[PDB]
């Protein structure tokens, strides 16, 4: 939705992915039904019908990725980050997946001395790991800068 | 080197021709008042050129002047055509410049003037080279897809672009999106460009046509190391069979990954390319499970049978060198009687006893083994290459050379035995240290010995080679210094330095501290000697041999996750080699076939896994729909200080 | 290996049988219109099977089709029963699938159709194996408790589940919650499942019944390394006596932790298990103070008395090997007179002087000491095991072997002395280097020497073993190369390489740079020699011996907090060993008893602390 940077699309792409558990680009009422039951909720069949039909511009009946990207730019929370942090993250992230890893904080720390054990690398991860996948986001990376 | 000198002279000359022309300078800034005064004249040179062979419309499009460019199109509509005629920017039209500058009004104005959407920017400044900072393509659709403008791509298709535009490299539009430095936004365009295909029957859909190297867009992401594009192209090639709670069972398609491959398949492309970013595709979702099922099942047992045949081969060669024929010395000791100790020599008619008939069997095992090496290795060197890319396959490297040099030195010994030449000690004593140190090849199939044999190689071509240039500086200076000190004295009470070849071999050993050091304690040594040897032992033993341990110790923890990535790529290179050379009676093809399961003729590999259940993530995106610690936090401040 | 090949062929065959059946394919997608057309026919095969032996209701529950599943229950109510009859998913009913998919409407619809809540999913795809990705249990209550659905657990109890359902492993519901990978949400379910017990008199409450290994839910958290579940189960076993400002005095219960333990107690379970995550329970709140009170009071003095008895034992054995009997050479030197230097030999009737009567006392101290070793160590090897799990107790490891091999080599020397055999040098010279290097066992009770003896062990089975495979490659190549160079020459001016066993022993020493290097400087050495020895000394001394120091130096700072966790577990293994073998007259039982304080018959340990 052409206001979104490189790291947000990479966050929203896998965010689209764990909804879509059949390996395509279509959110039917089924897959959003499988999510909302796993949240412990009882999904109303009208509620499942409304939430798909509310954001579906093409009218096919399945939410694809550009419509999930359009919806998420509406319901974006906010971010007001810095130039120095964003340029730091794009150099730190090497393959460009939008994520710094445990394999990619070893490279940054070896770049400035700083002998870490592989345990202490993962001990750095879990402090910045707000949600949890064993990876630090861009939103979590900003959080570990402007804390002071 | 002189081309960049010539290219800089072109850009300064272009700025000269603009200032020395009243049309081009007025089209440069904006000067909409000045164009109406010039273009109303009779001969106002509308087809004027420059250093890049550009017109006034190329200038107005390059410096982003919408107002001046429309005046040029009104007074002369022929300038929408007629691209640049220089060698550098050959073929680049004015539509190309408006697209790269990502202008929306100037592109739509040019398309109303019947611009060519199928022109080719086939200059030397658009080709894929390390000299150029960009590789955008040749066509306007290729330019709009790489600067990430979805408005102009949709605009160019509606005015009749070609979705299958191929370059001089043969690359389509989808190949160029992979070669771009912004991986995430290339994925967004890749879905868009396939969406407008949708009628590409052609007996070739869209993303299956290769370039002039035979690479599809799927395999080009494999070679160039686009980890982001590789995971995006996996969405088409998997099928979720069933989801049983926190347990899914996907079904990957091994039709472009598995090296059954009469064509060139993806495991050969990754393992032979020189990039260090392509070896990260060996950890992805179908490829990591494919290699392990080849290596555990059929890769490791066949590699440990070749490790045991070769080990019994190099024992059979060793006992032919121990029991080799010798006779006592024939004529005399009379070579000058103070420096000769050899007392046996080589025999001519060796095979005349029953104990040598056993050895003749053992030598024919060796020589036949030396021919078989030169028939399975040399017809890959002279055939697949003219030795241009044989050196570093992955980093595996020397074991091609050590097995050729072994098979050469056995056959030199065959020649010297048949013609009964004198010195067979020289071709043998190479052939043993080349022979047994090639057993280190078979230490890549064991995790204990695997990553250690890589660190031996990364020191010899590195932290040991740069030490042996500054060792040969030192032991040429001191060995020529110690030689002239003991040159004027007695060479039997201390004879470490009597010849200059011997003085080089003493000081090589005194640098290594493997022999003791010249001391007699009965006769007065030269007074200059004790000064120049105490100078020597400080910068040999106290300084420079304690600076290898400080340098190899510094390197060993820096490349300590690279050598683990190098070992997992040595298994893939071994597995593909064992799969290719062995027959099809052994080594069954990987994955389950699909003939008797209603899936076609291709080959599948299913992987099931337990993923998670992460509540805090899934609850945050769900509402959006609606109608040990102490020294870790010390490390982040160390990163905040480094970032600042 | 071929089982996973066979299991993949089962899943592809199941997708074949669905597509090749009009009922199963229609039940797969949703096709509620298509079911009414088929099921109104006469013989529409309601008990149709597949590859997993599933029905149409198993398919509709697996792909989460509530609408199609109710149509199957209306047209055929018998399909709520009749579980899968394959070997892999044996016994799994349709209620099991609706619970694991965490469907709320399909479960409640099945319970109205009188579903079996006490069925058993006793297939080979639900058993606790490394092949399976899940271990959920066998019962529907076990399935709902592991996918974290408190709605379905409350729903299953109201329809008559069994709270004491045991598997084929014997595990109850509370045992399965410990084996789950999400520790925090397992604690939330553990309080819920005990809350609905509340009438479990039974002479066994709920969380005291063991599985088929004798482990309670408290001790199973101790073995499996659930640090989160272990701290949650400590809430039941403590009592806060008084709170005086910033100072509380709790009272832990040592009835399932302390190794008085005629049963198998928790300090033996942790110290013998192979997991490296169970050794983190040795730092928790009752266990860290329990070990220190055993080790400081009665553990260290009894370990330093055994360190002084053994040290005076191995001095008494050493002086029997120094003063051992020898007589001068009997017959002749006439073995070939250029290579013989031995000039004494062993005596037969040694004990005929008063100075040897002292040694006979010293040898009977040794041999009796060698029997006592084989009576306190061998009846634990042949009895508690058939040598299946003797090797790595914790990582302690070789000192079992070095004390058996010592007691064997003393008794070989006893046999050779009685039958008057020839070579007693060979059984002795093993028995001394085995004997004195076993004093390194007693360096685990000293913090100065403790963590250093572990790093000696983690190099020998590691960074020294992988170097000695690539050392024997090199000194077979060069020693066979140096041998053939000096094979044609004079073996007395430079005789480092005259035999092939001697050429292997020279090049082993030239690799280590412990002997100097072949150089004569009076006679012309072979021209090939100076080339092949300069090649040798670079890749022996300059490359590979400086690559041990770079490799042992890289390892020593990586495992530098693991060897400190290994040392604190070597004290616990020593303490439990000293507690077991010593009698009860020594070593008083830890903690304060509760008979004369009105607390029962169990044993308590109070810990006070200042918190914050
Ligand atoms: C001599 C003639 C006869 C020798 C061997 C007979 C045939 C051996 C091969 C048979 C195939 C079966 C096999 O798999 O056998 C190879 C084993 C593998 O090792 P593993 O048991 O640890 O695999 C498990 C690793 N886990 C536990 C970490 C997961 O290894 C072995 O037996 C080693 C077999 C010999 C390999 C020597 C090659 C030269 C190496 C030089 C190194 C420098
Ligand atoms: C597929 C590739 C292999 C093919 C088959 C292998 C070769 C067999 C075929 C032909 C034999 C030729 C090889 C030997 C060439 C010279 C033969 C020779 O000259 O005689 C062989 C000697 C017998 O001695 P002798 O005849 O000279 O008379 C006695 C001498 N006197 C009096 C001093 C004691 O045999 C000895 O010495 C044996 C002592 C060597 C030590 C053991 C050998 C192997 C070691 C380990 C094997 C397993 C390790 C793990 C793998
Ligand atoms: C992988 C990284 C390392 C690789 C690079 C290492 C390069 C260095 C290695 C070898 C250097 C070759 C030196 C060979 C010299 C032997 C020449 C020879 O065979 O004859 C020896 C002669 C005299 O000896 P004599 O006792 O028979 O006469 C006694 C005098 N009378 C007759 C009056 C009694 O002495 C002479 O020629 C003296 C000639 C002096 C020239 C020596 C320097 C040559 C090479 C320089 C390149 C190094 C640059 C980087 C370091
Ligand atoms: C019949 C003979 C036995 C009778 C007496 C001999 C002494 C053994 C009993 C004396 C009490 C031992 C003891 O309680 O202390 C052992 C002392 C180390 O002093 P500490 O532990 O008290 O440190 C202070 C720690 N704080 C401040 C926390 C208290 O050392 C020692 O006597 C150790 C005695 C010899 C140990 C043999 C081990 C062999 C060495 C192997 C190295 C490889
Ligand atoms: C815990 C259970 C195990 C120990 C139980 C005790 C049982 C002891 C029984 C036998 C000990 C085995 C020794 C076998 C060979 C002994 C040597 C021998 O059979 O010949 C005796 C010699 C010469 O005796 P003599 O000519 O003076 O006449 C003797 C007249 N009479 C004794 C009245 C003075 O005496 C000599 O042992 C030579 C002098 C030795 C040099 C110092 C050795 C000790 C040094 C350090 C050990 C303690 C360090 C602790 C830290
Ligand atoms: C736990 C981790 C440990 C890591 C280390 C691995 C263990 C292996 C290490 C070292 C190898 C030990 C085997 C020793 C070889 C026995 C040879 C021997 O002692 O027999 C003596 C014979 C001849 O002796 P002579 O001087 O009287 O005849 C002179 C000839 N005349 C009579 C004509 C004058 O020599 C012969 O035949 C030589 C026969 C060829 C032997 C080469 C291969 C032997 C070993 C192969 C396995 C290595 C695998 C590495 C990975
Ligand atoms: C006469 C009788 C005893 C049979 C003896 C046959 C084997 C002892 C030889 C014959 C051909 C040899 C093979 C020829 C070619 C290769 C490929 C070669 O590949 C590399 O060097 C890859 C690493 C790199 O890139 O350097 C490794 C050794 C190997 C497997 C050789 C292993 C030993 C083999 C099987
Ligand atoms: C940076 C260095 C100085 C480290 C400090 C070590 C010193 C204590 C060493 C290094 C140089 C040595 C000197 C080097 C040269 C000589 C001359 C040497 O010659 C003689 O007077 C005797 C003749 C002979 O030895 O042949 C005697 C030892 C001596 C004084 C050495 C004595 C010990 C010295 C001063
Ligand atoms: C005539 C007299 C002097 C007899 C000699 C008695 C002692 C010198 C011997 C007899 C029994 C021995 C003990 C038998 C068993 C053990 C356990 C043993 O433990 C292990 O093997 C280590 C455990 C692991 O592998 O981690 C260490 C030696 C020790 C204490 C021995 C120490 C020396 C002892 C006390
Ligand atoms: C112990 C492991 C982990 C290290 C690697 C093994 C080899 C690299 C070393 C260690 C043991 C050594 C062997 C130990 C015993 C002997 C017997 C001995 O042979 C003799 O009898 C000749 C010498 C003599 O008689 O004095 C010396 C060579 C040899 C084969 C040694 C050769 C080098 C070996 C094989
Ligand atoms: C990896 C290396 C090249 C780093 C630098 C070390 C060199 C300076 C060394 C390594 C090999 C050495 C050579 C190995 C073999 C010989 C033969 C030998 O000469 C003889 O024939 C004997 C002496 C005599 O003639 O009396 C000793 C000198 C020489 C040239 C050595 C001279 C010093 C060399 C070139
Ligand atoms: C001059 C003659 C006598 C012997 C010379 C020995 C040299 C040429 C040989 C013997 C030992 C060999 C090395 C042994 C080990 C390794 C590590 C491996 O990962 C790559 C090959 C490499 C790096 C070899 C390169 C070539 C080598 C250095
Ligand atoms: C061949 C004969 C003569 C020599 C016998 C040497 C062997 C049996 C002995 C000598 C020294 C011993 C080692 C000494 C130190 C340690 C570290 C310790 O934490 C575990 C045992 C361990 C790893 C021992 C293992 C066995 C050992 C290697
Ligand atoms: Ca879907
Ligand atoms: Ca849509
Ligand atoms: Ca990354
Ligand atoms: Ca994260
Ligand atoms: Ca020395």
């Amino acid at each position: 939705a052409d206001q979104l940077t490189e790291e947000q699309i990479a966050e929203f792409k896998e965010a689209f992915s764990l909804f879509d558990k059949d390996g395509d680009g279509t959110i039917t009422t089924k897959e959003l039904g499988t999510v909302m039951r796993s949240l412990g909720q009882n999904p109303t069949e009208a509620e499942l019908q409304d939430m798909i039909n509310e954001v579906d511009a093409d009218g096919n009946g399945t939410i694809d990725f550009p419509e999930f990207l359009t919806m998420m730019a509406r319901k974006m929370k906010d971010t007001d980050s810095e130039e120095e942090i964003r340029e730091a993250f794009r150099v730190f992230d090497k393959d460009g997946n939008g994520y710094i890893s445990a394999a990619e904080l070893r490279h940054v720390m070896t770049n400035l001395g700083e002998k870490l054990t592989d345990e202490e690398v993962d001990e750095m991860i879990r402090e910045a790991d707000i949600d949890g996948d064993g990876q630090v986001n861009y939103e979590e990376f900003v959080q570990m800068m402007t804390a002071k | 080197e002189s081309w960049a000198q010539s290219r800089d002279e072109q850009n300064l000359l272009q700025q000269k021709r603009i200032w020395e022309s009243p049309l081009l300078l007025a089209a440069k800034d904006n000067d909409v008042q000045a164009l109406n005064k010039l273009l109303k004249y009779e001969d106002c040179k509308v087809h004027q050129r420059g250093a890049m062979g550009e017109t006034a419309l190329h200038i107005a499009a390059l410096y982003d002047n919408l107002e001046a460019a429309m005046v040029l199109m009104e007074a002369a509509p022929e300038l929408v055509f007629e691209p640049m005629t220089s060698e550098l920017y050959e073929g680049q039209t004015a539509l190309h410049i408006a697209v790269v500058n990502q202008n929306m009004n100037l592109v739509r104005a040019l398309l109303a003037r019947r611009a060519s959407v199928s022109a080719r920017a086939t200059g030397t400044a658009f080709r894929r080279s390390p000299c150029n900072l960009i590789y955008f393509g040749e066509h306007p659709l290729s330019f709009a897809a790489c600067v990430n403008s979805e408005e102009i791509v949709r605009l160019l298709i509606e005015h009749g672009a070609d979705i299958r535009a191929q370059d001089s490299l043969g690359n389509t539009v989808l190949h160029i999106l992979i070669l771009q430095p912004n991986k995430t936004f290339a994925c967004q365009m890749y879905n868009l460009l396939l969406s407008y295909d949708r009628h590409g029957d052609h007996l070739q859909p869209l993303d299956l046509v290769p370039n002039h190297q035979g690479l599809t867009p799927f395999k080009l992401a494999g070679v160039e190391g686009n980890t982001v594009m590789f995971q995006h192209l996996m969405q088409k090639r998997k099928h979720t069979q069933w989801t049983y709670g926190p347990l899914t069972s996907t079904l990957y398609d091994l039709t472009e990954i598995d090296s059954s491959g009469d064509e060139q398949s993806l495991l050969e492309l990754i393992i032979t390319t020189k990039k260090r970013e392509a070896r990260q595709i060996l950890d992805q979702t179908p490829v990591k499970e494919l290699v392990s099922l080849k290596w555990k099942r059929y890769g490791r047992p066949y590699f440990c049978m070749l490790g045991a045949i070769y080990l019994l081969y190099i024992i059979c060669f060793t006992m032919c060198c121990i029991y080799r024929p010798l006779k006592p010395r024939t004529n005399n000791r009379t070579s000058p009687r103070d420096n000769t100790l050899l007392q046996q020599k080589l025999l001519q008619e060796a095979y005349m006893t029953p104990k040598d008939d056993i050895r003749l069997v053992g030598e024919l095992v060796t020589v036949i083994g030396a021919i078989i090496i030169l028939l399975v290795e040399v017809p890959d060197i002279f055939r697949m290459g003219v030795t241009r890319f044989f050196g570093q396959t992955i980093l595996g490297g020397p074991f091609h050379v050590l097995i050729i040099t072994y098979a050469f030195m056995v056959l030199v010994t065959m020649v010297m035995r048949l013609i009964s030449a004198s010195g067979e000690v020289v071709p043998m004593s190479f052939a043993l240290v080349l022979g047994w140190c090639n057993v280190m090849y078979f230490a890549r199939g064991f995790q204990m010995l695997g990553p250690f044999t890589i660190m031996i190689q990364k020191m010899i071509f590195g932290d040991l080679m740069r030490f042996c240039w500054l060792m040969a500086v030192v032991i040429l200076g001191f060995a020529s210094a110690f030689y002239i000190i003991f040159q004027t004295e007695d060479p039997e009470e201390l004879g470490h330095f009597y010849d200059y070849p011997m003085a080089l071999f003493s000081t090589f050993e005194l640098f290594l501290t493997i022999i003791d050091g010249p001391a007699n304690y009965n006769v007065d040594l030269p007074f200059m000697y004790s000064i120049t040897y105490a100078a020597f032992a400080i910068i040999a033993t106290l300084l420079m041999l304690n600076l290898l341990i400080a340098m190899m110790g510094d390197t060993h923890w820096r490349v300590a996750h690279e050598r683990d990535e190098l070992w997992r790529a040595q298994i893939v290179a071994t597995t593909v080699m064992l799969e290719r050379k062995l027959p099809r009676c052994l080594w069954p093809r990987s994955g389950i076939c699909g003939r008797e399961y209603g899936l076609g003729d291709r080959w599948f590999l299913r992987v099931e896994d337990r993923q998670d259940l992460n509540r805090q993530r899934i609850q945050r995106y769900a509402q959006a729909f609606h109608t040990s610690t102490s020294r870790s936090s010390a490390n982040w401040e160390r990163l905040r200080q480094g970032t600042l």
